[PDB]
């Protein structure tokens, strides 16, 4: 029982680590998402504002 | 000196290592969660003036 | 050594050292449990004309049990030798033990001559 | 160097002491007024080592060892596939080859021991096997002059 | 002199009772952190403060040391009971921040 | 004896958790193991569990249990100058201010009665905030007690050579 133990542990902080990328995967995910959710945000005013001026 | 005292040990060492990452994990979703809405937020204030 | 891979790459902290009194190496596995919580394991291998200890540790905490671990006149750092680039570095340090013979041979000689 | 094992000697007719103090100026300073990059990159294409007081400085590898540097050691490749070719092909422990054979160990090991980085350019080319072979065989002042220079590599390759 | 003395009477009454109640909130939240870094889980420990009377802290200690020096390991403990507060000699200390001995579970000493 | 303060009221803080078991008396909880398995059974216990205070890692709790021992020490070094200022005021006795009431109320039944309540700290604060702010309020409520105990001393200094000054 020697090298269950530091098995043990060793499978634990791969399952931290794997954790702790889970994290920093939806942190880029979120942050491809604001861009993603902007993107869309800016031609709803453009053509809202082209609007305007086609009737001027 | 006895065995049986090492998966006790064994089991706070693992214990705590997992809430190590998950108290990491939950600090950088919620950075995250908010530094997403302050990016889109400046894009769509970058954006807004320009049209105008 | 110690089929586990988490000493070729970066999956666990270990750390490896060669000491002269066991009564530190117990003193320093109590401190390490009194200071740092349950991580260490306890290792022992017969060395001569020595004494080796192996423990573990967490992979954000090496530079912790570093202060203690050098000052408890001991060597447990995560690495004991400079050949650690091969695969594994055992490898490159049997590389380096096979010419440091021929060069001590060569500067006997040399020496004697 | 035996002007200067000369020079310790003295006696009356302190007028040839002067003319030996001027001499071991006049040599000191015509042997250091000689650039040494040119001297040295002259010596190394002409196949030709000798051994000098100043050309044996460590101030000249170190200072010549960044103008060196235009290539990725390309003149510590080109000394090294000198001593290398003479070494490897041309009887090599032999009376021609073997004065620039220690003379491009002795100035090889001065090199190596200054930069930590001369392993590549060895290790490129091929000359790290030649030390290793001439270290074992006859001109024992060469292989002690390469077993300084692999004992210099030692020093840097294992802390 | 009697306002100096009468202000530092004043202020060292009104500065002890804050000193007082900081040192015990203090020594409330390292007994939390210390019982939570060496139990780890469950979170939530009972923990309790024991009044003894003078001249009885080393069986409460001997008895406490001995009952619950099993649950932090099998070669933490020791046999030493009582402590060495003499002049020519500072060995014996019962504490976790010293080489001569060690606890062999979450307990400290109050001495007002 | 003398390995420990007799002239007041002493207190042992244990804390274990819910699945510890004593070795002196088997078959028993923590909690009757207390009262009744203490030496002559004049151990009075009193509540002290405490709830989380926002703990972070494992990493930063060593770092914290150092400074709040080095603060806990500073507490106790401040609270016993202070304590032996009073006493050395001869103002009260060798047993006042270590086992008379704090507040109105008595040293049992206030400790048992301490569930982290402060005026200045709550629950849901950190806890590096309250221990640096306590050592603060602390080493500035001993440093005012001592520049006062040390103006009247100068200020009875300067009575003596005074008064001896005045006539004798």
């Amino acid at each position: 029982s020697q090298k269950n133990g530091i098995a043990t542990l060793l499978q634990a902080e791969k399952e931290a680590h794997e954790i702790v990328s889970k994290a920093r995967k939806y942190r880029q995910d979120k942050l491809k998402q604001a861009k993603t959710d902007a993107a869309k945000e800016i031609d709803s005013y453009k053509i809202q504002k082209d609007k305007e001026l086609k009737e001027f | 000196l006895t065995p049986n005292q090492v998966n006790d040990e064994l089991n706070k060492m693992q214990a705590f290592i997992r809430k190590e990452a998950e108290e990491k994990a939950k600090e950088i979703q919620l950075k995250a969660d908010q530094e997403y809405e302050i990016e889109k937020t400046n894009i769509v204030r970058n954006e807004t003036n320009n049209i105008d | 050594e110690f089929n586990i891979a988490a000493a070729i790459g970066a999956s666990v902290n270990y750390v490896t050292g060669v000491i002269a009194r066991d009564k530190v190496a117990t003193l320093e596995q109590i401190l390490w449990r009194v200071l740092r919580g349950n991580l260490f394991f306890k290792t022992v291998e017969i060395e001569q004309k020595n004494a080796f200890i192996v423990f573990s540790h967490g992979d954000l905490i090496i530079k912790r049990i570093r202060k203690i671990a050098e000052s408890l006149d001991a060597n447990l750092y995560d690495v004991d030798s400079s050949n650690e680039g091969r695969s594994q570095q055992l490898a490159k340090v049997n590389k380096n033990l096979s010419d440091l013979y021929t060069v001590l041979k060569t500067t006997s000689t040399t020496l004697e001559s | 160097p035996t002007v200067q094992s000369l020079s310790e000697r003295k006696y009356s007719d302190e007028e040839l002491r002067q003319d030996i103090s001027n001499l071991k100026e006049i040599l000191e300073n015509e042997y250091q007024e000689l650039t040494s990059f040119d001297e040295y990159v002259a010596e190394l294409d002409s196949k030709l080592l000798c051994w000098s007081p100043p050309h044996v400085d460590n101030g000249f590898w170190s200072d010549n060892i960044d103008e060196f540097k235009k290539d990725n050691y390309k003149i510590f490749r080109q000394l090294i596939e000198l001593l290398q070719a003479k070494v490897r092909n041309g009887d090599v422990n032999a009376k021609q080859e073997k004065i620039i054979i220690q003379v491009a160990l002795n100035d090889i090991t001065h090199v190596v021991e200054l930069l930590p980085e001369s392993i590549d350019v060895l290790d490129k080319t091929g000359g790290k096997a030649d030390i290793m072979e001439l270290l074992n065989h006859s001109d024992s002042r060469v292989k002690y002059e390469a077993l300084k220079a692999t004992q210099a590599i030692i020093g840097y390759t294992f802390k | 002199e009697q306002s100096l003395r009468v202000q530092l009477v004043r202020l060292a009454k009104t500065a002890y009772v804050d000193v007082f109640i900081n040192w015990f909130h203090i020594k409330a939240l390292r007994v939390y952190v210390e019982s939570v870094l060496r139990y780890g889980l469950p979170p939530h420990f009972n923990i309790k403060i024991i009044a003894v009377p003078p001249k009885n802290l080393s069986k409460c200690k001997s008895e406490l040391i001995d009952a619950f020096g099993f649950l932090g390991g099998n070669a933490f403990m020791k046999d030493k009971k009582g402590k060495i507060n003499k002049q020519d000699t500072s060995l014996h200390q019962y504490a976790s921040l010293v080489d001569t001995e060690y606890e062999p579970f979450v307990m400290y000493i109050i001495n007002l | 004896m003398a390995t420990a303060l007799y002239t007041a009221n002493d207190f042992i803080l244990i804390s274990l958790p819910q699945n510890a078991q004593p070795v002196t008396a088997p078959g028993s909880k923590t909690d009757s193991w207390f009262n009744e398995t203490l030496i002559g059974g004049r151990a009075f216990v009193s509540d002290f569990k405490i709830p989380e205070f926002k703990i972070g890692s494992l990493d930063t709790l060593i770092v914290e249990s150092e400074e709040l021992s080095k603060v806990d020490n500073q507490i106790g070094a401040s609270i016993g100058k202070i304590i032996e200022i009073l006493q050395g005021l001869n103002e009260t006795s060798t047993n006042a201010y270590r086992t008379l009431p704090i507040n109105n109320m008595p040293v049992p039944e206030y400790l048992e009665n301490f569930q982290w309540q402060t005026r200045k700290f709550k629950l849901d604060k950190s806890i590096k905030d309250l221990i640096t702010l306590i050592s603060n309020e602390s080493s500035q409520l001993d440093a005012d007690v001592r520049a006062t105990y040390a103006n009247y001393n100068s200020a009875k200094t300067n009575l003596a050579a005074a008064e001896r000054k005045k006539t004798g």
